RNA sequence: AGCCAGGAUGUUGGCUUAGAAGCAGCCAUCAUUUAAAGAAAGCGUAAUAGCUCACUGGUCGAGUCGGCCUGCGCGGAAGA
């Protein structure tokens, strides 16, 4: 699991999500899973989808995870009132918005991509979809 | 031969008679005879040498059991005759294992023409080595 | 070797862009030398099924505006987010 | 059988048949692969 | 798409081969007469074997195959 090594405070407010993306072109990679749905991914989610992905299109490959964490979560526990301060900071999500590129591969043709990104994208919250490295 | 009618190929390292470990009834649930591979096949090995198992074609026919000519000595343990270690295989060609010379194989290519698929020299001489691909061995150029 | 039809776009902005993609075409511009910059609108299917060759985005491309030929070069495509389709493309003349 | 709500082709014998505005998959090979209501 | 034909040899390739002789195993994964063929894609064995196919020929005489973007719908869908 994601999480920053080290953060500046340790409880953040909820705010929105609004708008497009800006990690959108396949960069680092050859075949990249990108975003559809709004939603936001836990870190768990990220995990998951990633051990799918290398489970699939075995050891050889490459993969770059294009999304990272950074947001918590807090909750409060069961049986307590409301108020008395914010609650815990139970995981940490990356909010997304449709045009992000989640996931990279590259190393392996396209099919093996197609197939490793259909096993992780059902392991996501959000509508996802299948790009290329599109040249400019 | 015919249409399949209760022949098989089936045994193991026939320098002694009737391996009964191995296969045992293997070699008798088709009409095929238990007696046939301890003194008459025996007697049809010793036309050209022994410690050789033999894949072969057994009609048995309305006769006492059938009849049997062995034609083809196999490739198996020809090149496990002079090969490298007498174990085995395992992962043969990730390494360097064993290493055959390809003049025997060319003679005794020459020699073998019945249960072959080729009719020229070279067309069937790195078929052999394609066996010594199999086992991985490396052919000495 | 690609010849790109063109018209002329009378109306810019949003309204007018956003309406322009809802009747499958989208806007463009070529600019380049020393002439005005040229607004121009193109088909969104001739150009989607053009550019998804390589050569598009290398070789000179001849775009036909007014029944004149402005041999232009494919200087930067904005693409829709998430759609497989084009918001925009910068042509730089040739 | 089986019904699910994610029928597909288990097998290459296996085939969708929409009987009675239902989907199924009717194998021939294998009967472990009939399947209901996707 | 149907229908009529062919689809092998080293290849028991050695296996920890107790039986795997393409079939509870791993490495290999070659080369040829051939239009064409996998040391076997599916089943299957006490065990070879048994079939079908992947590919090619004939019959057939006009469309067919699979993706993408979409509108509307189907299932998913159980409560007093």
């Amino acid at each position: 699991m994601l999480q920053p090594k080290r953060t500046k405070f340790r409880k953040m407010h909820k705010g929105r999500n609004r708008g497009l993306a800006q990690g959108t072109d396949v960069s680092f990679g050859s075949f990249g899973l990108k975003a559809v749905g709004r939603g936001r991914l836990t870190a768990r989610q990220i995990e998951a989808a990633r051990r799918a992905m290398t489970r699939a299109v075995k050891r050889q490959g490459k993969i770059w995870i294009r999304v990272f964490p950074d947001k918590p979560i807090t909750e409060k526990p069961l049986a307590v009132r409301m108020g008395k301060g914010k609650g815990n900071v139970e995981y940490w999500v990356a909010l997304i918005q449709p045009g992000k590129v989640l996931y990279e591969m590259d190393g392996v043709p396209e099919e093996l991509a197609r197939e490793a990104f259909k096993l992780a994208a059902a392991k996501l919250p959000i509508k996802t979809t299948f790009v290329t490295k599109t040249v400019m | 031969a015919k249409k399949v009618q209760a022949y098989v190929k089936l045994q193991v390292a026939a320098g002694m008679a009737n391996p009964s470990p191995p296969v045992g009834p293997a070699l008798g649930q088709q009409g095929v005879n238990i007696m046939e591979f301890c003194k008459a096949f025996n007697a049809k090995t010793d036309s050209i040498e022994k410690g050789l198992p033999i894949p072969v074609v057994i009609t048995v026919y309305a006769d006492r059991s059938f009849t049997f000519v062995t034609k083809t000595p196999p490739a198996a343990v020809l090149l496990k005759k002079a090969a490298g270690i007498k174990s085995g295989s395992g992962k043969p060609n990730k390494d360097k294992v064993g290493k055959i010379s390809r003049a025997q194989l060319q003679e005794i290519a020459q020699t073998k023409a019945a249960d072959m698929t080729g009719a020229d020299i070279e067309a069937m001489t790195r078929s052999i080595e394609g066996t010594a691909r199999s086992m991985g061995l490396v052919v000495e150029d | 070797m690609f010849t790109i039809n063109a018209e002329v776009r009378k109306e810019q902005g949003k309204g007018a862009s956003r309406r322009l993609r809802a009747a499958n075409k989208f806007p463009a511009i070529i600019y380049g030398g020393k002439e005005a910059p040229l607004a121009i609108e193109l088909d969104h299917d001739k150009v989607m099924n053009m550019q998804a060759k390589a050569e598009f985005y290398s070789e000179v491309l001849t775009i036909v505006v007014d029944g004149k030929e402005i041999k232009v070069k494919a200087q930067d495509v904005q693409r829709h987010p998430y759609k497989p389709k084009l918001q925009h493309i910068d042509f730089v003349r040739a | 059988m089986k019904v699910r709500a994610s029928v597909k082709k288990l097998c290459r014998n296996c085939k969708i048949v929409k009987r009675d505005g239902v989907i199924r998959v009717i194998c021939s090979a294998e009967p472990k692969h009939k399947q209901r209501q996707g």
